[PDB]
């Protein structure tokens, strides 16, 4: 029970929803305002100081770009916070509808559907756990490295350590930090902001992927029902029974299409902003690497900044591709039954079904384009072309 | 100013007539004479200033940067002149379009939704007109202010240059005397009128598109209960009712298609000319942006030019894309009813409609491109790539 | 010269034969021998002149500007040679295409529409042929005049050069004596013949396309009354009549499809070669335009070259685009009849026709591209972008 | 061997096994153990040579041109290693594909046609293999030829370099008689084996596609007598006969679809890796072509590299494009028959088949793209554009 269980846990850990573990989640304004207040925390603790340092303290273009990449990632995460806070109602309604569909499926008497259910649950749990754990580990390490350095230095060299601690990021605040109290409180707020951002990234990416997985499971259930209709066609049952079975199949198809519609409605702007920012960051980091090519310390940072961006893009591209692929394959599933054994009326109904099922249905990026794996291919091609042209035109 | 689609757009028609977009068609003949002269005068004034601008560009060709700025100004102010001359030559097709919806169809069962969506369309048209008017006024005020916050100076040594909103050569001493204030008044009038005519023609195009989209919305809304009417064996009267409803739906869809084709006929060449001018404007603007260093006046001017140009393109693309989306989504609206429970006529009608809807309605810029957000994305990518190539070199 | 689609194209065939496009098929056999020798002679002369141009390229390779001009001329005059050789090797498919419409179908009810649209097609072919001939003559006259308005001088020091319409190397002294006038006459004949052969082949292609488009127009025009013929249940005579009308419509559509496929087979490789030569021509022409400064002779020559090349491409693209548009609009014409009032066979016929019209007829250049205004726009954008990059560098 | 689709492709399988392409599936068990050992040795040898090349790259990295040459050779010879390792890991899906057509459908009326087209397929397959084999051999010979007509020298002063067919570092002397002869023999073996394995896998893919296309051709050819059988009210026996014919058609079409799906599953990642390598190959090759100045050896080597790379890409693309064209031609041929004379079942069958065929079969490089002439055109355009930019800079 409780589809997206680990997703509900991670969302609750963020205060996004206070009653996530309910069968029918409720949208309450208290969560909305609490989440807005939380959203304003990383902006003040991370975004503003880093942006101020970027604008003021930077002395060269290399430093500008190196400081600009992480700031861009943080700004994108904050934008994700705001976008999902705005789309709260649609996202929650989508989760509720997915839960309703899962509850309807779980009453099945067919072992194939039960196996699908168990596989889907296991997949979602494992994916959520891995993704959230990895991102929390990365962010915690990056933030707390100097704290661990201080602890280790104090333990080893005692009071003779010639080590002075500094904040986890290169940033400039409006007030001083030489005071111990101010330093401690700013550090605590920085950790709170980092924790919120990491939970945002992990939870919302996991929510998108897991909703895609559940829609895929629903499409597989539809495939099973179509195959059962084919078997009933072969067995030669009267016309009315075949009409009823086809009607049920069409209703299930409509339900799955509605779920895809809701997912697209909820995540269109999210995907658009994600892809735009990721592509621009890839171009910027490629430029920086070109300017500082060769064996040196600078190349390391860019080499680290890239893989996060590429994998984050690939996740969304892969799962949007799965949605599109299943929606398309519905047509093949309906073509492969022995429709020629049915009298012409049922064949015409199947023809309308097939006409609808062939239309490309997926998830768009603000309607600019439909997201699939070809989108990742195009981004990669443009990145490679930009890289090569930059190298040649350099001299 | 009575029949449908002219009463709805009457405020926009009045704006266009007021600015000087000819259109000696939608008032009493008594006003037919005077207005005409006014139009001519406006045109002449425009050309005059335009000519006096071009002359300046002739003696500003010694340098490249000033030449680039003058060329950008000339193209920006060429847009309105092209539009103003373009309308009267095609006034025949324009008036044919404005009278397309004079005698639409009607069915008793769908009158309420028809009226509701007609009213919604009118409200959306008025909102669009007011928003574009506000944007135009804001642009005029921004120009008139930026011309004053900055400092008028020519670099050679330092040589003072008359403080004017638009660089121009004048026979008189337009520096400090009454010629200065006359030049400011004339340039303000020029700015207001040029922006007004250009944006008003654009708004008329977009309003046609909005009306088409709302008619498609009404078609889907009534698609939902049409099948329920069909589903129910049936008596002769019910079959006749289903036939009449299907006839109404098909005829209204054909009417919308006719309107879209007429709009394309009317505005394709105008779109082509707009994009042709834009291309060069954006090229020069990318070169200009290559020289930006800081947040001084130069940056403000360049960003303003880029924003205005891309905003015009973006309005056109928004409304083309919306038309495409509604035309496509007709199929989704047709699929989501109880078509499997209908009679044979209703199911065949749904089949044929679904087959028809596979191709989305669109407006083509003289068959060289279609207006949609894809076009805007391509334009933006092209300009960004050109700017990157420039800055690298 | 008696059967359909050859009686219609007969002026085109006669012009092609007169210019020397082989094609020994459409006259009394008594003339087959003489004409043949004439054709061979022309080719020889062409190649001869062509060769002497290439020779001149070899000794002009010291500099890059003269090398670029020579290469542009060489490709421009490669076009007609390739077309002239191409026709005879593929003559069988050409003759198959020209005899494709010898036995079309006929229905009593649709005879008047067929005759009207056939006549319209013939008039359009004649108009296109006359316009292309006029353009060719204008180009020849412009070349022959510009060669005289300019000054024949070569730069090292100033070296006088023969005043000829085409740069060429001649064993004799073609400067002042009778050699000069002989060279002038020979080069005039060369220009006329080359342009004539190339443009005549292209015009035959375009005439095929126009015939196809007019047949599609006839199909739509008759689709309108076909449904009303079905709508009215029907007595057996009425059902036979509707079946006959549907048979006629489907068979005629299939015939048009056959004609389009035949044209594609005939001319795909020719299109591919034409665009292959164009690409390099346009690249070199962009580099040449990069050197223009003023309104002198050089600018006129460059603009003329670009105009001619883009005109050939534009002709191909416009006619391909027209074919695509008519084929697509068949679906709109099928939707716009009163099918909702028709019978079941008529409705199924409409559904199948819409399914078929979902895809548009087109001509592809050996499956490597399609000829449409999109191709012309892409070519133009590529050349403009290359020019911009060149000027920046 | 005694089952379809492995009987037809047996020469390809035998060639693959002969060159050391694993595939221990299609002979008596007695040869299972010897063959395996051979395969391992070949792989070992391959890798060893590869490594011996890479070491050379390390000592030839201070200079930049030889770095480019070595990298191009390394990627060229990377292709075969990747294919060789790729086959065994995915051998299960390959064997699943090869066993698709062991039990196909059969109908008395369409048997003869089937047989004919089946025969046709085999013929084409054979031709393809032979052609590719020839090409492969030619390449090897040309390679060896060039290695003896050029002069083996290195620029630092001139230092004599060992005269081998591939630049490599060897513990042996590699210049005296024994080492030189052994190196020549080993490198000849390397070239033959690498080209053979790569092209053999490619030809297997293309032969699968050829078989699918010929099956589609058979379906299109037999679709006419099917309808004529339907057309004629029908007695019960005729209804059953038409139903059996429709069942045969649909089942064979579904079988072809299954075969295409299996082929895509088998070869998608191979295509993806192929194009990933080819992209860098072509980038480096464009930079290399930038330095051509007419010298026979260098120009010939660069042209050979480019020709081989683009030929591999072209083979894949052309066969994918043929598959797409046949898939759509299925709809085209379903239209062009006497359905208007048929019964309700036949017309509904036509409608459903056309609707299904609206979407063309295709092969994708793991969904990252589609293999067709468009992909080859994109690769060619990218390389040409990069070359032009490079030469201008």
């Amino acid at each position: 029970r409780l589809v997206l269980h680990e997703v509900r846990y991670v969302l609750m850990a963020m205060l996004y929803i206070s009653r996530g573990m309910a069968k029918q989640i409720q949208n309450s304004t208290i969560d909305l305002y609490v989440y807005w207040f939380l959203t304003f925390i990383p902006i003040a603790s991370l975004c503003v100081p880093q942006f101020t340092y970027l604008v003021v303290d930077t002395k060269s273009l290399i430093d500008f770009i190196s400081v600009l990449v992480p700031i861009t990632e943080i700004l994108l995460t904050n934008g994700k916070m705001i976008i999902c806070n705005v789309k709260r109602g649609k996202i929650i309604n989508l989760i509720n509808q997915v839960q309703v569909a899962w509850d309807e499926c779980a009453k099945s008497e067919h072992l194939e559907i039960q196996t699908l259910i168990t596989a889907t649950a296991k997949k979602t749990k494992i994916f959520v756990i891995i993704y959230t754990t990895s991102f929390l580990l990365i962010c915690v390490e990056y933030s707390s490295m100097p704290l661990f350095k201080l602890i280790y230095h104090s333990a080893v060299y005692g009071k003779q350590s010639n080590y002075t601690i500094a904040l986890p990021y290169l940033s400039r605040f409006a007030y001083s930090t030489e005071s111990t109290t101010s330093f401690a409180w700013t550090y605590f707020f920085i950790l709170l902001g980092v924790y919120l951002l990491a939970l945002t990234l992990s939870g919302f990416d996991s929510l998108f992927a897991t909703l895609v997985m559940h829609v895929k499971m629903m499409f597989k259930v539809l495939k099973f029902e179509i195959e059962q209709l084919g078997l009933d066609l072969s067995a030669g049952k009267s016309h009315v029974e075949l009409q009823a079975k086809l009607k049920q199949i069409i209703l299930k198809h409509k339900t799955n299409l509605s779920l895809i519609e809701q997912l697209e409605d909820g995540f269109s702007f999210f995907l658009m902003a994600q892809f735009l920012t990721s592509s621009i960051l890839v171009c910027v980091v490629l430029y920086e690497l070109t300017m500082v090519f060769g064996w040196n310390e600078d190349t390391f940072k860019t080499v680290t900044y890239l893989p996060g961006a590429i994998l984050q893009l690939f996740l969304f591209c892969w799962y949007a591709q799965q949605i599109t692929e299943e929606a398309r394959l519905v047509s093949d599933h309906i073509y492969n039954i022995p429709w020629y054994l049915a009298d012409p009326k049922l064949q015409k109904d199947i023809l309308t079904f097939m006409v609808k099922a062939q239309k490309p249905t997926g998830v768009t990026a603000s309607k600019f384009y439909m997201v699939t794996l070809q989108t990742f291919q195009r981004i990669s091609s443009t990145s490679y072309s930009y890289f090569t042209l930059l190298q040649t035109i350099n001299q | 100013k009575h029949q449908g689609l002219v009463a709805d757009l009457l405020p926009n028609i009045r704006v266009m007539q007021g600015v000087g977009h000819f259109m000696f068609n939608y008032y009493s003949e008594g006003k037919k004479f005077p207005h005409r002269i006014y139009c001519i005068v406006t045109l002449l004034l425009l050309l005059l200033q335009y000519g006096m601008m071009a002359v300046n560009l002739m003696m500003e060709s010694d340098d490249v940067d000033d030449l680039t700025a003058n060329t950008i100004t000339m193209l920006f102010f060429l847009h309105p002149i092209v539009k103003m001359i373009y309308f009267p030559v095609r006034s025949k097709i324009f008036y044919k379009t404005l009278a397309i919806w004079n005698n639409p169809n009607s069915h008793p069962l769908f009158a309420e939704s028809n009226a509701r969506f007609h009213a919604l369309a009118i409200t959306k048209m008025r909102r669009l007109l007011f928003c574009v008017a506000g944007a135009t006024i804001f642009s005029v005020i921004s120009w008139t202010g930026i011309t004053f916050i900055e400092d008028s100076v020519k670099r050679i040594t330092i040589i003072p240059i008359p403080r004017l909103m638009i660089r121009t050569f004048y026979p008189f001493n337009a520096m400090s005397g009454a010629g200065h204030v006359f030049a400011l008044i004339y340039q303000f009038y020029y700015l207001v009128i040029s922006m007004a005519v250009s944006n008003s023609l654009d708004v008329l195009f977009c309003s046609w598109l909005l009306f088409a989209c709302e008619q498609l919305q009404h078609l889907k809304a009534i698609m939902k209960p049409l099948m329920e009417l069909s589903a129910t064996g049936l008596t002769k009267k019910q079959e006749m009712l289903v036939r009449s409803a299907i006839k109404y739906w098909v005829e209204r869809h054909k009417h919308v298609v006719r309107l879209v084709t007429a709009v394309g006929d009317a505005y394709g060449v105008a779109l082509l000319l707009h994009m042709l001018t834009t291309t060069i404007t954006l090229t020069l603007l990318a070169y200009q942006a290559t020289k930006v260093n800081g947040v001084n006046v130069y940056a403000a001017t360049v960003i303003g030019y880029l924003l205005y140009t891309l905003g015009q393109v973006f309005l056109f693309c928004i409304f083309g894309n919306r038309l495409i989306e509604e035309s496509s989504s007709v199929m989704e609206a047709a699929y989501s009813c109880h078509w499997y429970d209908g009679s044979e006529e209703a199911k065949t009608f749904v089949q044929i409609v679904c087959q028809q809807c596979q191709k989305a309605m669109s407006i083509s810029g003289a068959k060289f491109f279609t207006v949609s957000l894809d076009l805007f994305a391509s334009v933006l990518g092209a300009v960004v790539t050109y700017f990157m190539v420039l800055v690298q070199l």
